[PDB]
RNA sequence: CUUGAGUCUCGUAGAGGGGGGUAGAAUUCCAGGUGUAGCGGUGAAAUGCGUAGAGAUCUGGAGGAAUACCGGUGGCGAAGGCGGCCCCCUGGACGAAGACUGACGCUCAGGUGCGAAAGCGUGGGGAGCAAACAGGAUUAGAUACCCUGGUAGUCCACGCCGUAAACGAUGUCGACUUGGAGGUUGUGCCGGCGUGGCUUCCGGAGCUAACGCGUUAAGUCGACCGCCUGGGGAGUAC
RNA sequence: AAAAUG
């Protein structure tokens, strides 16, 4: 597990920081569960707005079959 | 007619029945067959065997156009998911993907009620 | 809500200093500031009924905050009413 | 003023008048008492799915502090004009005056 | 705002009035005034044409720029009128070289806002453009039919037209009927809907209002003899027959369209 | 769960990836739960079911751990 | 007078509310291409759809409704309730340092406001779903359960209604009384050690008819309110 | 699959 964001003293994930946020979506582009990486809630929040964001202005799939 | 030597199977696989259809790359129907076409009819329709013996059909509806190649295309929950693809392989086609493309909802439209038996 | 330059006005325009936060007068200026502000607020939202209840807070506590001067120093509470143009 | 971060992409068959989408852009800013604090110009990047058929697009990004009015004007701006195919205003708590991981 | 009379007499009790404090009190502007006098429904050959047509209030006329052609020139709404003639209130414009005209009311239009005509009009309610500087979507009402003949089409109170496609020289306008149609491109538009969208909730509450709108009534054809109408006839209340008009043609369905001219810029029936 | 055939990757691998990327994306579970509608009561019963039944046999398992059967 | 209550300063988390915009998935419909004899459905069927070319598959378009994953005995809200993303307007809560007011408090009959779903009125909208209704089954019958269809309605604006097992079946406020493991959200010091807010589970004394509750009490007390007095008749009649 | 009653 252990958090990647608290170990970094992130203030915010950055929708723009693409090659993080693949990290934390699967093959197919869902958000991982933070059960599975081991993100802490609040990192968790922040990471799915900023997932959303991503997918909002296509630099992230919101599905593998577009 | 034409040949083709690249294929597309669609395994349209509900709990009821399979439906094979073998298109061109484009989506072009070439052949098609159907576990409830193909001999069985009820019990024996939604079953792996019935989608395993359609998809031989289908294999043997599209011979003529000389297709080689196969990316399969699986939709759906059905029995026959998996058996279609074996008996596709086992037809001397070339398996080069499999995809599922099951329609899943980002939410969307209200499905019926729940069945009381 | 006030922002802090509106906040610091009625402070200092109805405080003794711009220390004098708590004293009545600054309390029932700050809730009327706020209340008349919301009133445009509310004639465009008509059913934020959530927001209405905290206005409607601040209404009751200048209410209560006003009464309490009246019964302290009604000279305080006729100039403070006066002032902020308030029937009572 | 807010600071608002601006994403807009534009058709990237349009992409040689973005020099100057930006210099208009960022004048009306600056004629509003507006501060640029970064700009960023992306260029064309491969689209993750296709928006309008087009499978490209021109990134631009600006982070500015402006009034909320020419925001507006700005976003009906966005919206009217045939070439920005999507954009995003946010914003922001202070402003960023830095490098993104895009550059 | 929409008020309805207290029941102080019968003819009263169900009167629901459309009020609307913005239109002006005082007289028309007179050069823009015509007169126009009435026909009783009656042609040249002084034969009734059009059943329930006479009496009523003298009207008279409101010249409407329709055409909207004056482009370029920045315009100012003086005020709101009531006109005789029609459903939309007008309005009366100045613009800036001296010259007045009244144009249809927009929902939303008042007196102090600026309008304008042209290519080159900002998007905005009220301002007139040819369609094909107007955006795919966009709400309008007095489309022309025709470049430059005026406009024609969603001209009624709360009536606007939508521009749902775009095509090489043509539009694709979803009407108030819910007819999908073509017009060329080059014809003109007004941003936003028709004003006045109340209209349609008045109530004229009794039969003498009716008629101070010079409608005269409707006798049924049922209620008359044979001599006089398909639907004639009976000893007491009969009828037995297929609905007709007077001139016994299926009233209830059957279709009058024929314009074999103009069906091919007809993209969908209105259904 | 897009699966390409790699070279040299016999069939049954490759079909073997494709049922693993299939399970990953819980496509089966997906279509299984949105067959019919489930009422906001009924769902909220059920979650709260999962979690209270998830404790209690996390709950038996820890106080199993004292107890011997022989 | 400052300890209860409140004000100010900096900041924090949040599906709190109102308005507006927008994104992607999917269903349905419409047009066309390929293609051919089935599809669909069930316990089994049939009704239904299909050679006037369905189903399947590909492209283009229309439209409405809801926002997968994230997501969690997670969060916010007085309660009802609230979930994509973005902006605008706005309510509350909490924390750390202080500074300020100086009992300004608690509760509340009547009153007033808010109040799920269904329903009602006017005007819109209508994809999906679906009371009614129709047909097919099942059955002794089957005004059902199951199947194929399908209209109000579900959606929007505004008004009305004022009720729910509107539940923790537990009124509000305050004080006091052993513990344990978690969640979530602040903050001090230096992973450890503290210290606040909200919250889930277990449990001690005590309480309880028992079941259980157990510092978020159903324990020990104080303030104020609501309510009960055998089952039916009846939350009915007038 | 159906499956009432005492
Ligand atoms: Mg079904
Ligand atoms: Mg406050
Ligand atoms: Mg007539
Ligand atoms: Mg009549
Ligand atoms: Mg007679
Ligand atoms: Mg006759
Ligand atoms: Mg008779
Ligand atoms: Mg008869
Ligand atoms: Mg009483
Ligand atoms: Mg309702
Ligand atoms: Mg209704
Ligand atoms: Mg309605
Ligand atoms: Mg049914
Ligand atoms: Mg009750
Ligand atoms: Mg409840
Ligand atoms: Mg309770
Ligand atoms: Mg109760
Ligand atoms: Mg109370
Ligand atoms: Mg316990
Ligand atoms: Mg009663």
């Amino acid at each position: 597990k252990f958090c990647r964001f608290t170990a970094e003293g992130v203030q915010e994930i950055d929708y723009k920081d693409i090659a993080t946020l693949k990290n934390y979506i699967t093959e197919s582009g869902k958000i991982v569960p933070s059960r599975i990486t081991g993100t802490r809630a609040k990192y968790q929040r922040q990471l799915a707005r900023a997932i959303k964001r991503a997918r909002y202005l296509s630099l992230l799939p919101y599905t593998d079959r577009h | 007619r034409k040949q083709v030597s690249d294929g597309v199977a669609h395994i349209h696989a509900s709990f009821n029945n399979t439906i094979v259809t073998i298109t061109d790359r484009q989506g072009n129907a070439l052949g098609w067959a159907t576990a409830g076409g193909s001999g069985f009819r009820g019990s024996r329709k939604s079953t792996p065997f019935a989608a395993q013996v359609a998809a031989e059909r289908c294999a043997d509806a599209v011979k003529e156009y000389g297709i080689k190649n196969l990316e399969v295309m699986v939709k759906g929950p059905g029995p026959g998911r998996e058996s279609t693809i074996r008996a596709l392989n086992a037809a001397g086609f070339r398996i080069t993907n499999i995809t599922d493309v099951t329609p899943i909802p980002h939410d969307g439209c209200r499905p019926p009620k729940k069945r009381r038996v | 809500s006030l922002s802090t330059e509106a906040t610091a006005k009625i402070v200092s325009e109805f405080g003794r200093d711009a220390n004098d936060t708590g004293s009545t007068e600054v309390q029932v200026a700050l809730l009327t500031a706020q209340i008349n502000h919301l009133q445009g607020h509310f004639a465009e939202h008509k059913k934020d009924h959530h927001s209405r209840r905290g206005l409607l807070r601040m209404v009751s506590q200048r209410r209560k905050l006003l009464d309490y001067l009246k019964r302290k120093d009604v000279a305080r509470y006729t100039q403070l009413i006066e002032r902020l143009g308030l029937r009572r | 003023m807010r600071h608002y971060e601006i994403v807009f992409m534009v058709h990237p068959d349009q992409s040689e008048q973005v020099p100057g989408m930006i210099e208009r852009y960022t004048a009306a800013i600056t004629g509003a008492e507006g501060k640029i604090h970064r700009l960023e110009d992306w260029g064309r990047r491969q689209l993750a799915y296709p928006i309008n058929k087009l499978h490209k697009a021109h990134y631009v990004l600006m982070n500015v502090e402006a009034p909320q009015e020419v925001i507006d004007e700005l976003e009906t701006t966005f919206r009217f004009n045939d070439a920005v195919i999507r954009s995003m205003v946010m914003r922001t708590k202070h402003a960023v005056t830095e490098a993104s991981p895009m550059v | 705002a929409v008020v309805k009379c207290k029941p102080t007499s019968p003819g009263r009790r169900h009167v629901v009035k459309v009020v609307n404090p913005e239109l002006h009190k005082g007289k028309p502007f007179a050069p823009l005034l015509e007169k126009n006098s009435k026909s009783g429904g009656r042609n040249n050959n002084g034969r009734i044409t059009t059943r329930h047509i006479g009496g009523g209030h003298k009207q008279a006329y409101r010249i409407v720029d329709f055409k909207r052609n004056k482009d370029g020139i920045p315009a100012v709404v003086e005020r709101l009128e009531y006109d005789p003639n029609r459903s939309a209130n007008i309005a009366l414009v100045l613009y800036k070289d001296g010259e007045r005209r009244y144009i249809l009311a927009p929902k939303g239009l008042k007196a102090g806002d600026q309008i304008q005509s042209g290519v080159d009009a900002a998007i905005k309610p009220g301002n007139t453009l040819p369609m094909r500087n107007i955006p795919v979507g966009s709400t309008v009402h007095n489309v022309e039919m025709k470049p430059g003949k005026g406009g024609q089409l969603a001209r009624s109170a709360g009536t606007y037209v939508q521009i749902v496609a775009r095509d090489g020289a043509y539009v694709t306008l979803r009407l108030r009927s819910g007819e999908m149609r073509k017009v060329e491109a080059d014809c003109r538009a007004t941003l936003g809907e028709v004003g006045n969208a109340e209209h349609m909730l008045r109530v004229l509450g009794k039969a003498g209002a009716a008629r101070w709108r010079g409608v005269r009534p409707t006798v049924r054809g049922t209620a008359m003899n044979p001599v006089d109408h398909p639907h004639g006839g009976g000893e007491g209340r009969n009828f037995g027959k297929h609905p007709v008009t007077p001139w016994g043609v299926q009233t209830k369905g059957k279709k009058t369209r024929s314009n074999k001219r103009t069906d091919k810029f007809i993209v969908r029936r209105r259904s | 769960p897009v699966i390409k055939v790699r070279e040299n990757e016999p069939f049954d691998v490759a079909l073997r990836r494709f049922k693993r990327s299939c399970e990953k994306a819980g496509v089966l579970a997906e279509v299984r739960r949105r067959e019919f509608y489930e009422k906001p009561t009924t769902e909220r019963k059920r979650a709260k079911a999962s979690a209270v039944k998830r404790h209690a046999k996390k709950l038996a398992r820890e106080n199993a751990r004292r107890t011997r059967l022989y």
